[PDB]
């Protein structure tokens, strides 16, 4: 019983890691994206 | 002759009630082997894990 809710809370441990690295993957892109777009805007402006 | 077959009787008991622990313990002994392998298979399981 005692090996068993270690490996449990193991596997919890790294199914939450997973899921929360995908989120906060997810949100630097968009702000990345954000950045990409300032950036081209920016691009077309100083070339006019 | 009454006492000894009440006596016969209460033997027959002792013999069914020993042969039924025997059985039992048999049992226990399979689920002793089948629980260590569990616990192994889980140890490993979780240093995998970690």
């Amino acid at each position: 019983a005692a090996h068993a809710d270690e490996v449990f809370s193991l596997e919890n441990r790294k199914q939450q890691l997973a899921l929360s690295m995908e989120e906060r993957k997810q949100e630097v892109e968009v702000h990345r994206d954000g950045l990409r777009a300032e950036l081209r805007l920016l691009r077309e402006d100083v070339h006019r | 002759f009454q006492k000894k077959r009440r006596l016969e009787q209460q033997l027959e008991g002792q013999g069914k009630a020993i042969k039924g622990l025997t059985s039992a313990m048999g049992r226990l002994h399979v689920d002793l082997t089948r629980v260590n392998g569990l616990i192994a298979a889980n140890s490993a399981a979780r240093q995998a894990l970690a």
